[PDB]
């Protein structure tokens, strides 16, 4: 996958050179960010059972027309898929957070995002505003380095969805 | 210059010298920059000459010389002149390559040169690129030869980043008029109409 | 490059206007007389070696100084280059004839050519004469009424004369 | 540099450095003989440009009522007027492509850089798919025979490029 | 490809001397303040869609010529080119902000952009107006104090303003 | 040159995108270590003359055969310009410290090293052990973070010469 | 790139004539003493690194501002560039000496050298002085009577001196 | 502005006298020659486009060397501003005909033309051959006295440019 | 007017004391840099026509309404007066640079410009843009090192920038 250690080893081995100063810095810096990221990962792993429901209700509120009959959001199975999507999203957010790199995030949601979205008529705005809801609520859920660590990853995800 | 399957030590250094002189221009390459691992991967045929040239294009020496101090027009012109031998033909090529860069990264941008069909026939797996726009290449404009002549200043010269001019574009001026100056006559009346207001 | 179809489109566009009825009339006429245009283009194509050889014979008859030592066409490599250039100009004239407008001939062939020959030291007066000689030796093949239905084609004859004159004037 | 079977054959012959062979002349003659239905369809559309555009914008509003309400793109009088202008552009390039008997005009002038502008101005492709579906439904009745088939084919190309 | 520390090193090497006490003082001050610069860079990065969209809206509202047919951002491909050019200018402005140096902008992105736009017939003045609308939206987005510790950023604001002004002046 | 910030801008320019979160994390960690590096640069800048003279004397001591006539070290200009070379290396190492990257070394001494060493018949061992002596002096002149930070560039240049 | 024989052949061809008897006498005399030419080329090749090293030592002793910080040859990369330029130019002088004509120089060595040096800011006078110093260092090796047969080679000395002077004058 | 009517009125005002014979006879002269002048101006206004664009072509044909890339005459904007300037000149020649005096020329284009021309390295000749083109056409478009007087005013225009 | 030495004598007279040693120190510092001042003023004067010409180029490019009819540069006599204004403002800023005291610019030049351009109808914002373009064009030749001994003169750059800023804020 991709972490900070990933770019460390890749940019150290592309030149075929022994590990110099800069990638050692990058490894150390990644190592120091590990514990606030782990604290935030615990904080966002505890809240998932209510986070998913908050997200689905936010989606149903933002778009009144999606939930009405004859549209994508209507239906028990459709909303079950919405819940599964949001749970997967949060799980990979936690994965990227603990890994200190968006590698799992990148290759799990970004890889195959736009084409699959146009394939199943997934409007990116739905997930953009759902992740905006998660960003806003994690703004109060986390503070300090943990808050910023979660928010930058949410921002990366939403910019990927755009 | 080629590299067959049973090749020996001799001219392998010569093949490397030809590769560096072509890919990097006549710009010097101190062996603080030569990738030894890529050369070893070439020595057993694990990679072709095409693969080794892809590697050099994706090294930081190639980027340092041609990507950072330069604009993107100059980068496309140099990519053509070095990895293909010819000048670009029109802004169709420039637009395609610039969009490909901004959308898919330098990696795919260089692959569009290396794994191209043109590179497949003219050079292929085991031929070091050579300036071939001097001789008439099928399906070119008369400006392909002129562009390769303008880019190529001589055997002694090179397209080096570290000079007074700062490695400015040589050919977008040349490639400029035919593509987008067909609408000059009516644009003239539009400009006069704007001025008279 | 653009044919006359896309000329009509482009001039309709750059003024933001739909294609007029009259413009559709001219383009429909272009389409109906198109079969004669295909005949002319095939006449240029299938008789290319004849036209090129005749033009070359006349050209080296008029000014022998090309083929004698110290001349541009002499060293038997530059002779092949001369014949190849004439083939290229003929090919682009046939392209412009099929298209209907000289965009192919004036973009893909004639932009960088005069100063290409200036760089090579090739005389351009001789190249323009060669183009005019090809025009002469190609009108006779273009007018060949054998093995084809008969009809008036002075329009296409003027068209091809204009394309050859255009190439000769651009190159010189 | 718009692509057309004439342009395509000239390009594939210039690429190989050869004269136009028989098959390219076959394709060129085929286009020339089909030109008359295509030009007929083009003039038929050109006469009825305004009715088709107005119907398309009304159908877009009808299938998407939520956009019409304030706080959305659909709000705005001049906004809706140049919505109608946008569908006018789409129909205009449909007629251009019919005249050209190729997707080149449509491709270059709309399809090239389509999703980028759709995103950066938040323009839903479904709006324009609705508009072109209405134009399909209309041209079903106006045109018949080969002209109708050509119009439906080019509308399909544009919709698929949007979709 | 230079940042402020690398310019300082370059000067110190042309003089042939070690870095002076004042130079190390100002570089240490820059590095200590750099955390605020990183937040400004992230503000430009995460919001660039908004800056570009707003700049385009105001630009084409002011000059509705560039959307007219025959205008220079008329077709979808030229509109895409306009937006992509604005985005690249903003990218290199944020690169200069990170490095605290206008070397990356001036070399990589603006060494020959004026001649390119003149060659392509693009009105450089509308390009400069797009850059200035970008700078206005960027200032508004930098002023935002959401999720960050409040402080004084007038240094970064002045650097961003002079970066955008250098871009505009180099374009035109 | 090639610093951490420059490497970030290069990896975000060649790939033609904005700066992701991880690159900013690397920048902010570099800003964290900025103070020890600039302190090390301060300390080495003060002691420049004594460091250079000690290194030159260590060169003469380890290689006794260099001094006598008919050899490289004989003649006042020869060791005066040895002092010049040692000052060059030390200046570029302080440059690396200030820039917080191995750039200035790689650009001013490493790139072009073996050609000049083999042309003028110099020896990498002289400068290797001279930088070893500079290592010895900076062992006591510095402590904590700045110490190992300077050591990293010193022995990076040593491996470059080795 | 033409040896003496091919230069004579080109002149004969331009005159549209067979090779004269006097020209064949010249070429036979050249090919007769060609072993002396081979010895001179082997002395320039075998004793090349000494020539470059000695010429560089004298050059950097006489002109010290190059190696100073800010000088043109200051860092390691520019010293290596100096050494490679000098080695290339000695190599091309050996090439010309073997061939017999300066065609290899003006084709490959000196093709755009002044343009390169005026672009790089290099003082061409210094490079010419370096070529002069290579001349002095190389004449010593060429005149080495040891390890060869004793014989007059004044013509080779004058020819090689002319080659070095031509290289310097083209660089200057 | 500056007219024979205005010259009369100013040369009577500055001396504070009522008008007497001589100047009112000059006024008769003006008012009688107005009609040929005004019809000549009408004709010139009738044919402007050919005059301006052919003048631009004539400048090119008389100065091919300004057309190529890389010199000052090159450029689409440059041709547009050609046409602009020559249109202004035709403008003001018509104006002078209307005023029956060379005033407006002097007020607008003759006042300070030298230093603005050398400010932008403008060659006044270019405009002189443009005027030569213009006289070439007005030798045909007009008849006799109107033709004579239009030629007079344009000749004065060259003379001032001379 | 009142130069820098005149300023020092003025303050000394006003407080009625002699020169302090620090006063003599700073006046000696001004005296020693007078060579650099001579270089700067020579650069400005020699390049003055070029600088004002290109500055006017960017001026009329950025604001295209001034030149066109109804603008304050249109009647082409106003153009002459405009050129006179640029040259005179550069002349007084050169004067102020030479004296080192901005008193001459403030009194002899900027006292009445505000009311003057109110009475003349000139857009003063345009004039501020103009003088800013002047400093942008002039700093080029300022950092130019052609034909002169090289040396850091950052104080001179900053002083020229402050002089132009004073003029701009004045006419603003
Ligand atoms: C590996 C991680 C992962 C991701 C990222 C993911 C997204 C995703 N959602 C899908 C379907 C879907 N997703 C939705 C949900 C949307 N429509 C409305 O209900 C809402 C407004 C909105 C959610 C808030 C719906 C309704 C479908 C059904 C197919 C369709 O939309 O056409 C599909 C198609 C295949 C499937 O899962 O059944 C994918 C790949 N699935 C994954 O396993
Ligand atoms: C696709 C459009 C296109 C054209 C038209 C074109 C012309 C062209 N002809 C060339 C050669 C040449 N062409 C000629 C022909 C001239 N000699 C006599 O005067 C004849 C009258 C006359 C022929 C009509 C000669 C002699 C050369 C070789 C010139 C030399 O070796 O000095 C060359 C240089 C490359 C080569 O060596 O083959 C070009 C670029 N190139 C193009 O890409
Ligand atoms: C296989 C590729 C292909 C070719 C070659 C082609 C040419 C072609 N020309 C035709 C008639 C014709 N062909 C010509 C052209 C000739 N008559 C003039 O006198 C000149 C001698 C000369 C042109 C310069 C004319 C004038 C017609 C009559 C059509 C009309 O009335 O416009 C016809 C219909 C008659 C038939 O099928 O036998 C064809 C198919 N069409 C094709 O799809
Ligand atoms: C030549 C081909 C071409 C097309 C088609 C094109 C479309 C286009 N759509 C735009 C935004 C827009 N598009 C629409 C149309 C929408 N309004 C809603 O009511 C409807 C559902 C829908 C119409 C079906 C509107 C209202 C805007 C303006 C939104 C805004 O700026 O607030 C704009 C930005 C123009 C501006 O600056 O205001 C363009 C240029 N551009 C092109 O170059
Ligand atoms: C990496 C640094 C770099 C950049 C960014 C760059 C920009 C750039 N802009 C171009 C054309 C263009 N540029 C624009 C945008 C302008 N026209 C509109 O009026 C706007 C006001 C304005 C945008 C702010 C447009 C519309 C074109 C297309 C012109 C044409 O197709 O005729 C081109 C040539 C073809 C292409 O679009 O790829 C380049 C290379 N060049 C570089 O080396
Ligand atoms: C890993 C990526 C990254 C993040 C997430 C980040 C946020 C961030 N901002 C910080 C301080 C700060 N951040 C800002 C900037 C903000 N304040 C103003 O309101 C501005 C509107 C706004 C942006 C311009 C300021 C002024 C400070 C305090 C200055 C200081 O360091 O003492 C700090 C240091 C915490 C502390 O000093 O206790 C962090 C980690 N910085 C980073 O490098
Ligand atoms: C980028 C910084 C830089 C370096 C590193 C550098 C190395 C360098 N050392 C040189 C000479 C020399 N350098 C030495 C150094 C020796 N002196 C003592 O004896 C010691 C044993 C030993 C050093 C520890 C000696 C003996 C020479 C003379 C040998 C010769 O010139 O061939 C020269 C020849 C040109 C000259 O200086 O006159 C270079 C280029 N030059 C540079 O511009
Ligand atoms: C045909 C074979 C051939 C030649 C002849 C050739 C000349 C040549 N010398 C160069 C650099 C150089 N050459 C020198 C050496 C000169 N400057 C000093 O004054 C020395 C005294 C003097 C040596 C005699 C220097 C200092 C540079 C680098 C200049 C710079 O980087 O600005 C370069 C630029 C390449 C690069 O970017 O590194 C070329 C092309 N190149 C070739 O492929
Ligand atoms: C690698 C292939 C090869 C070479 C090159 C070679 C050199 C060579 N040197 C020779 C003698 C000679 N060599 C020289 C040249 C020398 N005279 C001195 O003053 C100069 C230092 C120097 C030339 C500048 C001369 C003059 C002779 C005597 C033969 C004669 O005068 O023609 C001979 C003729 C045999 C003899 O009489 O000894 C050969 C073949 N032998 C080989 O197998
Ligand atoms: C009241 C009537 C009037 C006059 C007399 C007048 C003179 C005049 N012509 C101008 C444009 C210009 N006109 C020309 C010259 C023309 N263009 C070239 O292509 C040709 C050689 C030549 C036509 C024969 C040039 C070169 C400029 C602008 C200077 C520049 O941008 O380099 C400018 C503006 C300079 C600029 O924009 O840079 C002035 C003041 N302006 C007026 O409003
Ligand atoms: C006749 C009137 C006159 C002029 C024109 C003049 C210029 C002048 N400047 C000098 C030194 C100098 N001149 C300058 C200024 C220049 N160097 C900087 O790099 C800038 C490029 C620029 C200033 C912006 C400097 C820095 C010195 C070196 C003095 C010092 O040590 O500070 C010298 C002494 C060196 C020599 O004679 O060759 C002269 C004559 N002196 C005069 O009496």
């Amino acid at each position: 996958s991709r972490t900070v250690i990933t770019e460390v080893i890749a940019t150290a081995d592309s030149q075929g050179r022994f590990l110099n100063s800069t990638e050692l810095q990058a490894a150390f810096g990644r190592f120091e960010r590990a514990v606030p990221a782990i604290e935030a990962a615990r904080a966002l792993t505890k809240n998932q059972d209510a986070l998913v429901k908050g997200a689905v209700q936010a989606v149903f509120k933002k778009f009144p027309y999606v939930t009405q009959p004859g549209e994508k959001g209507y239906g028990d199975s459709n909303q079950a898929k919405c819940a599964r999507d949001i749970g997967y999203y949060l799980r990979f957010i936690t994965y990227s957070l603990v890994a200190s790199g968006t590698g799992p995030l990148d290759d799990y949601v970004i890889a195959g995002l736009r084409e699959v979205n146009r394939a199943f008529n997934l409007n990116p705005l739905w997930y953009i505003e759902a992740l905006n809801y998660i960003k806003g609520e994690t703004g109060k859920l986390l503070s300090g380095q943990s808050k910023t660590e979660a928010l930058l990853y949410i921002d990366h995800a939403i910019n990927a969805l755009s | 210059v080629t590299l067959r399957a049973p090749f020996t030590e001799e001219q392998f250094q010569g093949a490397l010298y030809a590769i560096y002189k072509q890919v990097f221009g006549n710009t010097y390459v101190m062996e603080s920059e030569r990738p030894t691992t890529a050369e070893s991967q070439l020595k057993d045929g694990r990679i072709t000459v095409r693969g080794f040239i892809r590697l050099l294009a994706k090294t930081e020496a190639y980027k340092s010389r041609f990507l950072y101090t330069t604009s993107q027009n100059r980068f496309i012109e140099l990519n053509h002149k070095l990895l293909l031998g010819r000048a670009p033909y029109d802004q169709a090529e420039i637009i395609r390559h610039l969009d490909l860069w901004n959308s898919q990264g330098y990696d795919a941008e260089i692959d569009s040169y290396i794994e191209s069909e043109e590179y497949q026939e003219f050079f292929g797996e085991e031929v070091v690129p050579f300036f071939r726009g001097f001789k008439y290449q099928v399906g070119q404009n008369p400006l392909g030869f002129n562009g390769l002549v303008r880019l190529y200043d001589g055997y002694a010269g090179s397209d080096t980043e570290r000079n007074q001019s700062g490695q400015v574009a040589r050919l977008t001026d040349r490639l400029s008029r035919p593509v987008r100056e067909q609408s000059s006559v009516d644009r003239i009346e539009r400009l006069l109409r704007s001025y008279t207001s | 490059m653009n044919d006359v179809f896309t000329r009509a489109i482009a001039q309709a566009d750059l003024k933001g206007s739909f294609l007029l009825e009259s413009d559709l009339d001219k383009l429909a006429s272009f389409a109906k007389e198109g079969v004669k245009r295909l005949d002319a283009v095939a006449a240029l194509t299938n008789n290319a070696p004849a036209i090129i050889s005749d033009a070359a014979h006349k050209l080296f008859a008029e000014q022998q100084e090309l083929i004698q030592p110290g001349g541009n066409a002499y060293p038997h490599r530059r002779m092949a280059a001369c014949l190849r250039d004439m083939e290229i100009i003929l090919r682009y004239v046939s392209y412009a004839l099929l298209a209907g407008d000289a965009s192919v001939l004036d973009d893909r062939c004639l932009n960088g050519l005069r100063e290409t020959y200036n760089a090579l030291g090739t005389p351009t007066q001789s190249v323009a004469r060669a183009v005019q000689l090809m025009k002469d030796a190609a009108m006779v093949h273009l007018k060949s009424t054998a093995n084809v239905t008969v009809g008036d084609c002075s329009s296409l004859y003027s068209e091809a004369a204009t394309y050859f004159d255009k190439a000769a004037a651009s190159i010189a």
